Formats: C-alpha cells, structure tokens, sequence
C-alpha cells in the first residue's frame, strides 16, 4: 500500500492522559484573530464588490421609479 | 485530575449488557426533565392567553 | 459520554415514533367513526345495511315468528353457543356486523336454509341471529356497541 | 460441509461447545431486548 | 410599476410573532364570531372543519352546537335522493355559494377568495390583511375608479371589488370587548392567521425541545471529537531534517 | 489497454467481458440473466405506467380504463406490465428448482442462495402490494384476507393490522400507501439482484457435473452473450404470446369488477405464483398454525445449505426424490385454485406433510446415506 | 480477520473503516457526508410523503392540506421534505465551491468532477419536478414557462413541447409523469453518488495544503466518523431551526393559492437555488442565446479538469479571484429574484460575461502564470 | 351531445339504479364480458335461458 521511504521517530499519548476541551477556552480568541487574518483580504473582496454592485444597482432602481412619476 | 471511581466502573461500566438498561433509564429521565423545563418555560411565558386559561377561567 | 449518549438514545426514540405515526388514522378518519340511524324508514322483515367503519352492519327488523324461532334454536347446535338474549337488548331490533372472524368475508342476508344469512367464500352459515350453524368459521358475528335513543334512533359505537 | 456435516464426522464434541459462561454471557442479552423494546412502546404498569 | 405594485404595509406588533410566544386564543374566538357573521356570506374557508377549532377554540359541546345549527347536503338514501341534515363535528365549514361561478355571479365578476390560506398565500400576511381591511381611503389626483369598485392602495392596482364590512359595532362580542373597526380587524386577522399556522404553537414548543436537545449533543460530540483526535493533535514528530 | 486506464471500464471488462465460466453449462444456467430481463422489463412498463394511474379510491379504476383505451401504446403496456410478473415468477421458481436440483447453495455458494431467498420475498411482497392497486374485487378482498391475518400473533394483533391499514377496514389510505410501497421496492430489489449476482463472482458457477470446473474455464462476454440471447428470444416470444393473443388468460375475472366492500365474491383466490403457499395456509384449520407453518417453510429454505447434503447426478436417490418434490409443489399449486373441501384438506395436508417432510429429513439424511455409499 | 471471511464485511471495512485519509482535513471537507445525509434524509421524507399524495390535479393541492393537518407527524414531514431540499442545495453548493477554491476537479480526478457535474444536473431536474407536484400557482406557471423554452429550438420545438405536455398546455398528464419522473429520479441520484464516491477512492482525497499527503494517513472511521458526526449536528440544528420556526422563509406566498391557468402573478420567480441560471437567461434578449449561454456554462463546469490550473493557497493570484467569482454568482443569485430593468439587465449581462471571463480565460491562462512564476 | 361524451346513463346513481329495480344493481356492460368467467358464452346462455325450475 504504497511504501513511503521515511526516518522519524514518532510519539503519541494516551487520550485518557490529557485533558479534553479545556484549552478550547484559552486558544479561542487567538484562533478568531488568526482566522481574520488570513481570510481577511478575501472576504473584504467579496463585501466590497458584492455589497458595491447591489447598492449601485439598487440607487439606480430607484432612481427608474422615481423618472416615471408625473 | 478528576477520575471516575474504581467500585462505580465495575458495576456499571464493565459488561455492555448492564450498561445499556442503565442508559435507557437515563435516557427516560433526561426526556422527562426537557420536557419539564420547556412546558414550565412556555406555560409561565403565555399565562393568560392559552385555551385552558380561559377554560379555568370559567369554572 | 454516558450523558451524550442519553440524549442519543432519546433523540433516536422520537425520531422513529415520529417516522412510525405517520401511518396511524388521520384525524377524518378517527371523526368519521360513529353513526346514527333513523328506525322509521325500516320496514319489517326487511335487512338494511350501513356503513359502520367500513363494516357492513345488518339492521333486520325481525318479525315474532323470526323472534320465536331464534329463540327456539338450542344452543347444543350452535358451534359457539349464545343465546338470542345475550346479544340484543330488544329481540325486534337487531344490530350485527357482517364480517367473518374465519378471513373476513361477508354474509348474503335473505339466502341459506336456515332463512338467515349465507357466507358464499367458504360455505359458512348463520342463522338470522348470528350464529355459526355450518362452515369453517369458527366464532359468531359480532354485536357492536349500540344504544337505543328515544326517537326511534340507533347510535353506534 | 458446514452445519449438520461438522456433527456427522464428529467435529462437534464436549470441547470446541460454548462454555456455561459464554453461554451465560450471550444470554445475557435477552434483557438487554426486552428492556429496549419496552423503552420504545413504554406500556407502563401493563404487567397484569 | 409602483401603482401595480400597492402600499406596503407597516410592521404591526403582533403578540404571536416571537418564536417563544402562543397565539392569543381569546383572539381566535372573537375573529371567528367575526367570520360568521361579516366574512361567511361570501368567503367559504373550504379546509376548515368544526373539529380542528375544538381544544382552540371552543369546547366539544360549543363546537357541536355552532356545527349544528348549519345545513349539510347530504346522501343519497335508500331512494336515491339528495337531502339535507344537521352539521356535525366531521363537516367542513359552509360555503356561500354551490360554485366558482356564481361567486363571481353574485360579486361583478370578481371571485372572492378562499380564507383558510389567504394568510400564508400574501406577502407580509396578517400585515396586509389588517391593512387591507382597515384601509378604504380616499383616492389620489388622476386616479379614478370605475362603478362596482372601491379604492385600496393596499390592494395592488388600487382598485378592489370588496367594499368596506367592517363597521363599528356590528358584531356583538360575548366576552364584553367594543367591537371598533379595528379591534374586529384585529381579531379576524388573528383568526386567519391561525387557520393558515394552526399548530404554530405546537411546533414553537417542539422546535425548543430540539433546538435545547441539539445544542447540549454538539458540545457532547464536540468532546467525542476532541478525544478521539487527541493522539494525533499532540503528538511528537523528531526528524534529521532542518532544511 | 484502454480498460486498465479507466475504473468503469476494468470492472465491466471483468465481470462482463473477461469472466472465467465453465465450458459445459447447460441451458438451464440462463434462468439468472432471463429474471434480470424480466425485473428491468417490469420496472420499465411500470415507469411507463405510473405516468397515467391515479393511486386514489374512485380514480383508481378509471385512470386504468384511461390508460387502456385512449393513451397510445397503453394497452400493450398494461398487458405487459401484468403477464411480465407471471414470466417473472416463471422464470425465478425454475431458477429455483434449478439450485434445488444441483445442490447449488452448498459451500462455498450460502450467500449466493440466502441472497437469493430474500429477493424471492421481496418479489412476493412487491406481487401482492401491486396486485392491489387496480382496486378491483379481487385486489380488495385478497388485501382483505392476507393483511387481516395478524390477528393470529396474541396481544398484539389488531394494534398492527389497523396500523397496517391507516384505519378500520381496507381503504384509500391502505391503497394510497400501497402505490408508494409498490414503486420502491422493485429498486431494493435491483439492488438486491447486484449484490447477489456479485456473491456468485467470488467463487464462479456449478457445472452440470457437479465437479471443479477450475481447468475448463472460457470467457463470459464472446461465448455467453449469444447463448444468453437465445434463451431471450424464446422468452420474447412466450411474452409476446401472452400480450397479443391471450391477455387474459392467466388472470381473473373478478378483478375487472370495481371494489366493493360491501359485498364479496364467491371464490377468493390470489395469482397463480401464490397459490402453493395459500394452498399450505388453508389446509390447516388454525390461522396461526398456517402462519407458522409458511414461516417455517421459509426458514428451512434458508437452512438449505447447512442441512441439504446432496446435488445433481452421480447422487441418484436425491435426484430421483427432487421429482417427487416437483410433483408436490406442482400439487399444491393445482390445490390452492380449489374449493375446501375434506378430501382436498386431506389432501392438502399430506403434501404439506411430505414438503416438511422433503426439505428436513431428506435433504441431510439420504445425503449423508449418499456420502456414505459413494466415498465411504 | 473476521472481515476476511465475507465479502461484505471486507469492502465495507476498506471503504470505510480502514481507508487511509489526509490528517490535516479541515471542516471544508465535510460537504460530502452531508450532501450524502441530505440525500438520504430526501429519499425518507418523500416516501413517507407519497402514502398520502395524490397525482391529480383535482385531488393534489387538498391532499397537500389533508396531509398538513390531518396526518399525524404530516407538517413535520411535508416542512422536512420543502427545506431539506434548500439544505441539500446549500450543501452541494458548498461542496462544489471547496472544489473550486481548491481545484480538486485536476488529474487524477477528472472522473469525480465528470460525475459530479452529472449529479448537480440531475439535482437541478429533481426539484425542479418536484415543485411542481403541489400545483400552486408558482408550481404552475413556473413549469409554464420553462418548458416554454422549448419553443426556441426551430422546427421541432413546439412538438417537443406538446410531446413534454401530453397535450397544448401543462395539465393534468403533466403532473402525472412529472409525479412518476420524480419518483425515479432520486434512485438514478443515489446510483450515482455510489459511482462518484467510488470514484474518489482510487486516489483519495486532497489536502488543504495541496500537497501529496502519502506520507500522513490515518484510518477514516475511527478519526473522521466524529468528525462528521459534528458537521452533521450543526446541520441538524439548522434543519430544526427551519422546520419548526420558520416554515415559510425560503418559499413563495403564491404556491398557497391554487393553480389558474388563466390569471399568471405578477411576479413568477423559482425557488432561491435556480435564481443564478434564471438570471442568466433573463439577462439576455433572445431565448436560443440564454438557452446557449446555461449550455455553455455547464459544459465550461465538464470542462474544468483539463482547462483548468491552479488551487489552494500557495496559488494566490487565483485564490483572489476566486473571491471575486463568488461574490460574482452570489450577484446572480439576488439579480435573479428581482423584476426586469434596464440597469438590472446591463448588471446581469457584466456578471454572466465576468463569469464566462472566470471560467474560461482566467483559470488557464493565470493558472499557467502562476506555475511560470513559482516553478519556471 | 358530442363525440367526446360518455354513453348516457339510465339512473343518477347506485341507490336509484336499484330502488327502481327491487333493490338489485344492474351492473355496467362495459367490461361485464371479461368479467365473467367464459364470457360471452355465459352471456348468451343467461340471455336466451329463461326456463322452468
Ligand atoms: C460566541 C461568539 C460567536 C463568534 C465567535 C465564534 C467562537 C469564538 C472562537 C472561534 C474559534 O476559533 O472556534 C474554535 C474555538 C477554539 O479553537 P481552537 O482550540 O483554537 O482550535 C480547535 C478548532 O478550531 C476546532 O476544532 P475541534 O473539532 O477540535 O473543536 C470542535 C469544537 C470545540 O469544542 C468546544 O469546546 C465547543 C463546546 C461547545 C459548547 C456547547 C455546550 C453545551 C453542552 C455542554 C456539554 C459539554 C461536555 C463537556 C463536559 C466536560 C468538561 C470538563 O468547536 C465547535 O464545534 C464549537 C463551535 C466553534 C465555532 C463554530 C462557529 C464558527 C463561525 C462563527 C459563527 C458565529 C456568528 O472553540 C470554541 O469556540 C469553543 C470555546 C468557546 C468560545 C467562547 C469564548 C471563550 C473566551
Ligand atoms: C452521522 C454518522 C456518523 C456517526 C459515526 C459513528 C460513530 O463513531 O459513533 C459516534 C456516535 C456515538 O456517540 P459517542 O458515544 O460519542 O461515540 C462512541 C465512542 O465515542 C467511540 O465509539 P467507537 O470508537 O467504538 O465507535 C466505532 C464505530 C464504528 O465507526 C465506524 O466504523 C464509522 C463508519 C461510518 C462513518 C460515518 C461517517 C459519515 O462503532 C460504533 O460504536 C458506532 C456504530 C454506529 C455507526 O454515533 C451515534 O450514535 C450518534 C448518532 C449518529 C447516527
Ligand atoms: C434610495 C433607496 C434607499 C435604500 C436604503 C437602504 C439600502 C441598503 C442598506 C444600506 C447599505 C449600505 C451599507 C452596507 C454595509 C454592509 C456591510 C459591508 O459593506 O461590510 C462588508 C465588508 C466587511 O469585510 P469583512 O469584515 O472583512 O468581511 O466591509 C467592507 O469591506 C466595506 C464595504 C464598502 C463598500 C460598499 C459601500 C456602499 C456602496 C454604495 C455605493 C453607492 C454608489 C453611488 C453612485 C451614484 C452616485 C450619484
Ligand atoms: C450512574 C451515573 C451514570 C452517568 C450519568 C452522567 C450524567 C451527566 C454527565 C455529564 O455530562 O456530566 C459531566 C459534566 C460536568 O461534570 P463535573 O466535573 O461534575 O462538573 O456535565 C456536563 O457536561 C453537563 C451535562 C448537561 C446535562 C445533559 C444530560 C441531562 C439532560 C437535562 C439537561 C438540563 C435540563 C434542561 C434545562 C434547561 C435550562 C433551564
Ligand atoms: C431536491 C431534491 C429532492 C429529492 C432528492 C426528492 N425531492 Fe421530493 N420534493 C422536492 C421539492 C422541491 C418538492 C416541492 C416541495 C414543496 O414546495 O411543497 C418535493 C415534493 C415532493 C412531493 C409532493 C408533496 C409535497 O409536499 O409537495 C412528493 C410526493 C415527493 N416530493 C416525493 C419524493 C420522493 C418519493 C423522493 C425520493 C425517493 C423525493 N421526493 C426526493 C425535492 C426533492
Ligand atoms: C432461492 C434462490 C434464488 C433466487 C430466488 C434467485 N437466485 Fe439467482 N442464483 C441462485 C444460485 C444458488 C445461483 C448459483 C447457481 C450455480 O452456480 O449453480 C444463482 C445464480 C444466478 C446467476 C448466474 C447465472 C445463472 O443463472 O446461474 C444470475 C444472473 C442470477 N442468479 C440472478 C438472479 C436474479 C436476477 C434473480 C431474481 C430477480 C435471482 N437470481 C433469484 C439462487 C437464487
Ligand atoms: C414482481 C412483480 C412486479 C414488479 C417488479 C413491478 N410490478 Fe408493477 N405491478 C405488478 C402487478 C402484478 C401488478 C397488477 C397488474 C394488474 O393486474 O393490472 C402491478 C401493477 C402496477 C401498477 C398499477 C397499474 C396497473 O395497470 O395495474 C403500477 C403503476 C405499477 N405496477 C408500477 C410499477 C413500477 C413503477 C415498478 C418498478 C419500479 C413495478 N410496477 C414493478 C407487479 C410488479
Ligand atoms: C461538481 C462537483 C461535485 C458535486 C456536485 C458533488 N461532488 Fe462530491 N466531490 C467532488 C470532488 C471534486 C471531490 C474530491 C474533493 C477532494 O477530495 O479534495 C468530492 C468529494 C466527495 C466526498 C469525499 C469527502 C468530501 O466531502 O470532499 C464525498 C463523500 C462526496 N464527494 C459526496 C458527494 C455527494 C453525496 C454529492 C451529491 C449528492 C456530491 N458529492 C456532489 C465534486 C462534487
Ligand atoms: C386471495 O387472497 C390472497 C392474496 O391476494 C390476492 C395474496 O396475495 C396471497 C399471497 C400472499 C402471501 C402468501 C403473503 C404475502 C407476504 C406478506 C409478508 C404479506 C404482505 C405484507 C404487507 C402488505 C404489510 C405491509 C408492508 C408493505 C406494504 C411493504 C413493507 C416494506 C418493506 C419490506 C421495505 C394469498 C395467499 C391470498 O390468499
Ligand atoms: C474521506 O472521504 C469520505 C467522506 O468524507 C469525509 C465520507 O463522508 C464517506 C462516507 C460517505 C457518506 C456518509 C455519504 C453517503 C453516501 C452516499 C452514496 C449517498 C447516497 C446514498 C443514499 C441516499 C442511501 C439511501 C438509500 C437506501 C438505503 C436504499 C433504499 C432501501 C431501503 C430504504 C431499505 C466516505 C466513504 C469517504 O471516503
Ligand atoms: C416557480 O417555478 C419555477 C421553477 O421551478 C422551481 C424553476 O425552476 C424556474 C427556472 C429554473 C431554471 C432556469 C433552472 C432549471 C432549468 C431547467 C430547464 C430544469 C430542467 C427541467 C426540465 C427541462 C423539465 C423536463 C423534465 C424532464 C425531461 C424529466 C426528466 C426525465 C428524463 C430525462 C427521462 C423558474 C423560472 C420558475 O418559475
Ligand atoms: C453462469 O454464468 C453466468 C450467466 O449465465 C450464462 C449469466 O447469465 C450471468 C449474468 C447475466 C447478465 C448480467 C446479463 C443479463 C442482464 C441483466 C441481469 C440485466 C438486464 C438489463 C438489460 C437488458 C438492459 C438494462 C438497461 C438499462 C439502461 C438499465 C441500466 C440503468 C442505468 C444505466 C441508469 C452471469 C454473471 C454469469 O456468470
């Protein structure tokens, strides 16, 4: 099952000799900040050519339904 | 740190077959302690404007 | 993880009784189990058949001579003995369901040789009391629940 | 070759049967059955 | 087009709207006196039957005796006739007219609705509805309106066949509520929209019991999860490479 | 090559091209491919039909009058539609006997047969749920009696015959979840059909003389396709046969009477393929000893290849004794069509007797005896 | 050991118990697992609901009621089924954008892109028929005028549009062999769900740092069966959330009116998930060229694979733009909702020509200078 | 009437068809010849066999 040549030494711990959830607390901000930073540029991307396009688009609809009253 | 007790283990935790009827049980009251909590909730929330309200309301 | 798989094991309960009560009687047809008819459009000697939970009810007006006769079978011939008193209240007015306990047939009243009721799927036989005389079925035709209402009226169930 | 074969040639003797324990243990989950089937109906105080 | 279009309603505080709130029941009651005597001579809330208002609505004996009081057609009979009998729990509710065409006959031409989805079957529903019933103005300059029909910019095109029913008050509650314009518009708004959501009660309660059930089981599974990846997640890698 | 390059091409090349058969089969071996003709010709027409049937009470009836009269090409679906699930049966009870003949659920095939014993439920269920949708006498009073047959287990009897139902009495709900059961068990059943037919490829066929077949192995795809459409075009013309000339035939009379609850027939008696197990139930006078009896029939159909010792010639008693095993079912099939009657209940029960009778004590015991005179 | 002894047991333990995975998957790869639970939830909830529908255009829309309120559980399970379809189209969304932003479709994947992009299409005509079965108003009309576009293909459209029909209009055996097209259709998906999933485990999947992960395996059901477990909980919650206290929010007022062929609304727009091609045939002024332009679309979908370079995050100029093609078919999506406009159509036509630009000039010719730029 | 109208109807339902015939339905004719077993010989046997008991 495709042989992979390797030299490492490997070593794991038993999941009942560590604890589970409780460093979820500590690492939860830092994980929130790292996530916008990375993801940061494209997402900015997308809401400013998104929200951009459908708010021209939305001012001139308007602007349509104001022309055609008397 | 915390860690569960050795005399607890060997009744409950041991055999499969003993730790399956105890689940269900625990399962029986869990359900009966979320409907609790919900019904109390709801029937506090809309006091006055549900159908038996206004049938007690009558006698 | 035994207090996850608390609320696994009830999640999986409601979720089958839910899957599993979708193919009990709706609620039509839970309302449409109940009846009431008028007494005084049967004739006499005449067997009328209504719709009661979609079994056919035999409501015969039985003559005296239908009545002594009903009383005179003994109850040594009779498969499953009963007695014609223990199955109507008033002999005159008879309230039977027309369904066989041997599969679940139904019986042809004014033929057979016993001036009765006649079961053509297996040769079954009653009399005009419901009552086995011949054939494989083995049990007597049922008398529903009934009571009788003062203007002439039989509400069933 | 596999069912009433093994017992005409005399594979099937006093050893290479279940124990009483494995019996027993596998017996054990006749409760575990009817415990489940009673928790999915629930038809308390149904016992007569 | 803005005319086609109509008036947008307002946003209406409606006691029912939270995800945690019931319906008013005593609501229920006074719009469906309303629907029997303003609405029912020529709306038909076809789907509706006197069984689903009990427990709602009324109870058995009160739901019995407004059933009974109605004309069913029923048969045939042993002479193959048609004839008519008391209403009973069973039956739905009367319709005014035998037909789509003599409701348009009986009305100019216009096809008054079916109320038993009119809630559901708008944009903003019970909104429009209050609106609609509570909003026969005057019309604008240039617009003029044809005979056999009235104004409401709530109705898109402006120009309804249903003249104004509700008047002050004509229905006379038996719980001792004015019945005002508004509050009977009210009322048989809140009756309407029962009949489009009338297990939303129901569904609000069973919709907390999982929402509750769901999240405490995604922490559970959060901590299965957790543990099984915990080997992998901390292990150590010691290897000759530096690069 | 250019099947080694893509996944779909090798294992169609493998299981369809290239695979090893023995040399020598007869034409008995084509009952497999004829039955999975027969299930994609069902599920076709009935694809076919669901596009006109209207699976409600007092539309029923109509919609399928609709659908013979005036949709073009209709009538030629409707009656293929009905005669497919005769030739289907046809041709799964000789597949069957076949494996009865040959001993050919032994080691190492048990999947292949067990595989095998519950797509003939399937196939059962799905006859008996499609047989009542027309909604005619006989679909409702065939519906009748087999599904107010629960009343034989105690306590719990009724609670599962009205669930069963939808209400009190067989009705528009039992019909219209009768159409939905209907359309997707045949799927099940194809899915069936894959697994088994890929239960078989682990070990290859039986040959018609019972010995390993490991020299003598030919390709599947150049010298079975041929032989295979042979088999094919007898079966078409059978099925042709049975559309144009005799749509009828095999059917009854009764089931072009609209339902009545009201008031039954004078004979209530299924389709021909159903007739030997109602045949086993109304020989003996207890419903639940009937029940008990067909259940028992089937499970020691899935016992067959831990208890059946003995195959095809060269084991002559059992080979002779498979005849008189034809000739009972056959019987029982002639007896099902019949009224009671005690010489046919006398009847009826011997050969229940003597089926028990062939498929328990035989099978394991004159097989053994067989073993025991050729290598003992 | 025990799983070497039957073959079911040994392909059901190296498909998904022993198959080795990339440890470094994220949460991105869970669009599968739901896709496949989103499917199966469909399958249940709709077989549950053809017990009591009827395909009739006098009997649909009451049965529809009937099992709303009469039906014990039949809200629940008509909602499941109404918002289980816009999951399941959120899902498969998804999962087509992870394959997208990271280029999975690239060799040796083709196949899984191929049958995936046959999957979205059969997706797409499955609800589609789907709407139409409770013959509102918006089931109507919308059923009206797509398969009105018939009519722009010369000399044989309209004969292809009555030959659809059953007749000159959409009517009564358009519901029908739609309810029997619907029936079927969900069976063909599973098919190929089992083929593509097939598909993927020759090679396996890739990682989110786009690199060769052979080296890095670990066993699918111990470690990624929790993982899905989680992903399949927040679902959940999203389902219960729509189902309980928000029926109606992804549907139309106007499918709760009757079907009337002779007064359309005022406003005919699909379900959410079609609204993107919806507005890419309303943006142009002919019908022929909108129906060439969704053509071409999907064939620039089959075409990915071997057009197209570039993938994850090390491939940053691609990676930016993939950005501003999401927000390009998000723009679509909202377009498609909204009434024809002079601006509205000129905004319609940039997005479809910036889509085309996208799929066709940006993906192989960026993509060959980014792999000029980091290996040249 | 035209020629996409169904043959006409003597009655206006089951319960007239059989209060004007002593309490018996005459069946409908369409599909009475495959719904007896032989036929259209049992068909001309029971029209033209009116005999004495
Ligand atoms: C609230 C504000 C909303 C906006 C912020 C969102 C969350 C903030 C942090 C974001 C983040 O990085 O999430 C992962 C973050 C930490 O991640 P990490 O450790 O860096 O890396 C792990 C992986 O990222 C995660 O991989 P994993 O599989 O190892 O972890 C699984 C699990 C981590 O497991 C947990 O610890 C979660 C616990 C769930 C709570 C349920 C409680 C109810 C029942 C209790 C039963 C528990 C039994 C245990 C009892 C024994 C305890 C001794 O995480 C979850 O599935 C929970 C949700 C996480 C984010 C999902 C939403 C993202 C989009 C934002 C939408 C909002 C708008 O975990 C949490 O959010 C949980 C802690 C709670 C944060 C609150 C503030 C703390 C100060
Ligand atoms: C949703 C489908 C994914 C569920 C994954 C199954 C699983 O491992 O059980 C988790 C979970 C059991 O809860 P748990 O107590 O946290 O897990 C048991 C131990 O943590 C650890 O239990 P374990 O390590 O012995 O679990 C091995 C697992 C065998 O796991 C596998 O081979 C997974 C094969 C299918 C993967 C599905 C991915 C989608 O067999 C079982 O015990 C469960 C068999 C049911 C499948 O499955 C459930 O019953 C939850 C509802 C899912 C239906
Ligand atoms: C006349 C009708 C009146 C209608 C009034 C209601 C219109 C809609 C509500 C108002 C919307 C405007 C603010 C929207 C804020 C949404 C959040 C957001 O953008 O954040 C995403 C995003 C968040 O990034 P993340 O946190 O990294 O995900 O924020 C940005 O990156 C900033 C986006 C700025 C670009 C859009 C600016 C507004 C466009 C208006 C263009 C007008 C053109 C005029 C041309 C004609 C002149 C004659
Ligand atoms: C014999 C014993 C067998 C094991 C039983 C274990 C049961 C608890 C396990 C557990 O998770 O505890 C450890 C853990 C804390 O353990 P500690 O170290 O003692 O703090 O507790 C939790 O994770 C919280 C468990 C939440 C409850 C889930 C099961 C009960 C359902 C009812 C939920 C509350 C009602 C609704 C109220 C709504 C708000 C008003
Ligand atoms: C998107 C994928 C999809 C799949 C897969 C699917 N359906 Fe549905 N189905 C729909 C949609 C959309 C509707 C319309 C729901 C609505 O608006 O009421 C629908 C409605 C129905 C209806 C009409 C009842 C109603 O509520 O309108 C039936 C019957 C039905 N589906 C059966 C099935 C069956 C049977 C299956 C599978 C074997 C299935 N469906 C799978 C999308 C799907
Ligand atoms: C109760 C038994 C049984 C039933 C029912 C059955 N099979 Fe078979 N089938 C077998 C056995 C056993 C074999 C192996 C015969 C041998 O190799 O000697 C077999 C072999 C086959 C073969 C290989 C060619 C052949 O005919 O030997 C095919 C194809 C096949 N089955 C398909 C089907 C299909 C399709 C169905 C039903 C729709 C079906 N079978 C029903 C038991 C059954
Ligand atoms: C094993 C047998 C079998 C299979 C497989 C089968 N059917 Fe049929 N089905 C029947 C029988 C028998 C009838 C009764 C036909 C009759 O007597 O008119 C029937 C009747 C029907 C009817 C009612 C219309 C009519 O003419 O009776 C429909 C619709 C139908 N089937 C659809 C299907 C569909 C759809 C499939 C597969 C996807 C299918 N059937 C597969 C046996 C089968
Ligand atoms: C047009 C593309 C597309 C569609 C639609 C699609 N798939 Fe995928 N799918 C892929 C690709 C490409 C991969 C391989 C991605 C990888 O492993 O990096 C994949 C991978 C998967 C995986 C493995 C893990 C994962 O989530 O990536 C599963 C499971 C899966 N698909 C199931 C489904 C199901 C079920 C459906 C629909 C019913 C579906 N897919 C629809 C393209 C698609
Ligand atoms: C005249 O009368 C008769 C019929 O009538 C025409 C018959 O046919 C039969 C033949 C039927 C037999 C032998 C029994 C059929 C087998 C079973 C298990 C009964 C069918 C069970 C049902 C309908 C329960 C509901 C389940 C359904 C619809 C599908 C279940 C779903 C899955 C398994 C996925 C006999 C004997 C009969 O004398
Ligand atoms: C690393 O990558 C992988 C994943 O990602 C993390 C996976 O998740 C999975 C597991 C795949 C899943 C859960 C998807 C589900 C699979 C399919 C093919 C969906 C289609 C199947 C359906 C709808 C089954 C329903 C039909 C039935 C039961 C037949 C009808 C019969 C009856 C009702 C009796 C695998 C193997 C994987 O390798
Ligand atoms: C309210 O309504 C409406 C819908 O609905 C919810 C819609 O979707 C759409 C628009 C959707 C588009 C443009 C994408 C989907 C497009 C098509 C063409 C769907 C494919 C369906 C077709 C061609 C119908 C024909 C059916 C067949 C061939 C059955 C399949 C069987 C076989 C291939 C054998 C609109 C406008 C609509 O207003
Ligand atoms: C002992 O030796 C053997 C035989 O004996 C000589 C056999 O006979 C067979 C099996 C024979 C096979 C597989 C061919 C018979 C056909 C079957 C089972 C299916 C019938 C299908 C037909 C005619 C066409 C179906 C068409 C379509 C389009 C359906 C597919 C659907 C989609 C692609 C969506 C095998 C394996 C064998 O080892």
């Amino acid at each position: 099952r495709q042989n992979i040549p390797l030299r490492e030494i490997l070593y794991q711990l038993s999941p009942y000799q560590q604890d589970v959830i409780r460093q979820t607390f500590t690492n939860a901000p830092k994980t929130f900040l790292r996530f916008f930073k990375e993801k940061g540029v494209g997402l900015a991307t997308f809401g400013v050519l998104f929200f951009g396009i459908k708010g021209y688009t939305e001012h001139e609809m308007h602007q349509e339904r104001l022309a055609e009253r008397y | 740190v915390m860690r569960l007790s050795e005399a607890l283990y060997q009744t409950f935790f041991k055999r499969s077959t003993v730790y399956i009827p105890m689940l269900l049980v625990g399962a029986y009251f869990s359900n009966e302690a979320i409907d609790y909590a919900v019904d109390k909730m709801w029937t506090t929330r809309n006091k006055g404007k549900l159908f038996s309200d206004i049938i007690a309301e009558r006698t | 993880q035994t207090g996850g798989r608390f609320l696994y094991a009830s999640a999986a309960r409601l979720a089958v009784l839910k899957i599993v009560m979708s193919l009990s009687a709706a609620a039509d047809t839970m309302a449409l189990s109940s009846l009431e008819v008028d007494l005084s459009g049967v004739e006499e000697g005449t067997t009328i058949t209504v719709k009661w939970r979609g079994k056919p009810v035999f409501i015969r007006h039985r003559t005296d001579a239908e009545i002594a006769q009903s009383a005179e079978v003994a109850l040594s011939e009779l498969r499953d003995p009963q007695k014609d008193v223990d199955r109507a209240i008033n002999p005159k007015y008879l309230v039977v369901v027309g369904i066989c306990t041997h599969l679940g047939c139904v019986p042809i009243s004014g033929a057979g040789n016993y001036q009765g009721w006649f079961c053509p799927c297996h040769g079954s036989h009653y009399d005009i009391s419901g009552r086995i005389r011949e054939g494989p079925a083995p049990y007597n035709l049922e008398v529903p629940e009934y009571r009788f209402t003062e203007g002439q009226k039989v509400v069933i169930g | 070759p596999i069912g009433v074969w093994s017992v005409f040639q005399g594979y099937v003797t006093p050893a290479r049967l279940p124990s009483i324990q494995t019996l027993t243990r596998v017996g054990a989950w006749g409760g575990v059955v009817v415990v489940g089937g009673l928790y999915m109906v629930q038809p308390w105080d149904w016992l007569a | 087009n803005e005319a086609a279009d109509g008036l947008h309603a307002p946003h209406y505080p409606w006691g029912h709207e939270g995800v945690l709130d019931s319906y008013d029941h005593a609501a229920i009651r006074r719009g469906h006196k309303v629907y029997q005597q303003v609405c029912a001579a020529c709306h038909s809330m076809q789907y509706l039957h006197w069984r689903q208002l009990v427990g709602v609505c009324y109870t058995e004996e009160e739901a019995k005796a407004l059933a009974a009081e109605t004309e069913v057609e029923d048969g045939p009979n042993d002479e193959g006739e048609m004839f008519t009998r008391e209403g009973r729990l069973f039956d739905a509710f009367p319709s005014p007219y035998a037909n789509e065409q003599a409701a348009r006959y009986a009305n100019g031409g216009a096809y008054p609705p079916d109320l038993t989805l009119i809630s559901g079957g708008r944009h903003n529903g019970p909104n429009y509805i209050f609106s609609l019933l509570t909003g026969y103005r005057d019309p604008p300059a240039g617009i003029s309106i044809r005979e056999g029909l009235y104004y409401n910019p709530y109705f898109p095109g402006g120009a309804i066949a249903m003249p104004k029913m509700l008047v002050d008050g004509g229905v006379e509650y038996e719980d001792g509520t004015p019945a005002s314009a508004s509050q009977q518009a009210k009322d048989i708004t809140t009756f309407l929209a029962w009949a489009s959501y009338p297990y939303q009660d129901e569904m609000r309660v069973m919709g907390i019991k999982a929402c509750l059930m769901i999240s405490i089981l995604i922490g559970f599974a959060a901590y299965s999860k957790r543990l099984r990846w915990a080997p992998i997640k901390s292990q150590r890698i010691v290897m000759d490479v530096v690069n | 090559r250019m099947h080694n390059k893509i996944q779909l091409l090798s294992v169609l090349n493998t299981h369809l091209v290239a695979y090893p058969t023995p040399m020598n089969l007869n034409y008995s071996w084509n009952g497999g491919s004829l039955a999975g003709m027969m299930l994609a010709s069902q599920m076709l027409t009935g694809i076919l039909l669901a596009m006109h049937y209207v699976g409600h009470v007092d539309y029923a009836f109509a919609s399928v009058q609709h659908l013979m009269t005036d949709v073009p090409s209709g009538m030629i679906l409707r009656y293929a539609h009905a005669n497919g699930a005769s030739l289907f049966f046809i041709v799964v009870y000789l597949h069957v006997l076949r494996g009865m003949y040959y001993g050919s659920g032994a080691q190492p095939r048990e999947i292949v047969w067990i595989s095998g014993v519950v797509i003939l439920l399937v196939m059962i269920i799905t006859a008996f749920i499609g047989y009542v949708l027309p909604w005619g006498q006989m679909s409702f009073w065939g519906a009748t009696v087999i599904t107010s047959l629960a009343t034989a287990i105690p306590v719990v009897g009724k609670h599962i015959m009205y669930w069963l139902w939808g209400g009190f009495s067989v009705d528009n709900p039992t019909l219209n979840r009768f159409y939905s059961f209907h359309y997707t068990l045949p799927f099940i059943l194809a899915g069936l059909s894959v697994f088994h037919i890929a239960a078989l490829h682990q070990y290859g066929s039986t040959n018609p003389l019972g010995v390993n077949s490991q020299s003598s192995l030919i390709s599947f795809g150049s010298y079975f396709g041929a032989k295979d459409l042979v088999g094919a075009l007898f079966l078409a013309l059978v099925f042709s046969i049975l559309v144009f000339f005799y749509p009828d035939l095999l059917g009854h009379p009764d089931n072009l009477i609209p339902a009545n609850p009201y008031s039954t027939p004078q004979h209530i008696v299924p389709e021909w393929y159903f007739l030997w197990v109602y045949a086993i139930l109304r020989s003996i006078p207890n419903k639940a000893m009937g029940v008990l009896a067909i259940g028992l029939v089937f499970a020691s159909l899935f016992a067959m290849p831990f208890i059946g010792l003995g195959g095809g010639k060269f084991r002559i008693i059992t080979e002779w004794l498979y005849w008189t095993f034809l000739a009972d079912v056959l019987l029982l099939t002639w007896l099902g069509g019949n009224e009671i009657t005690p010489i046919t209940s006398f009847v009826g029960q011997c050969c229940t007797a003597y089926l028990f009778f062939y498929l328990l004590v035989c099978q394991p015991l004159v097989g053994y005896l067989e073993t025991q005179f050729a290598h003992g």
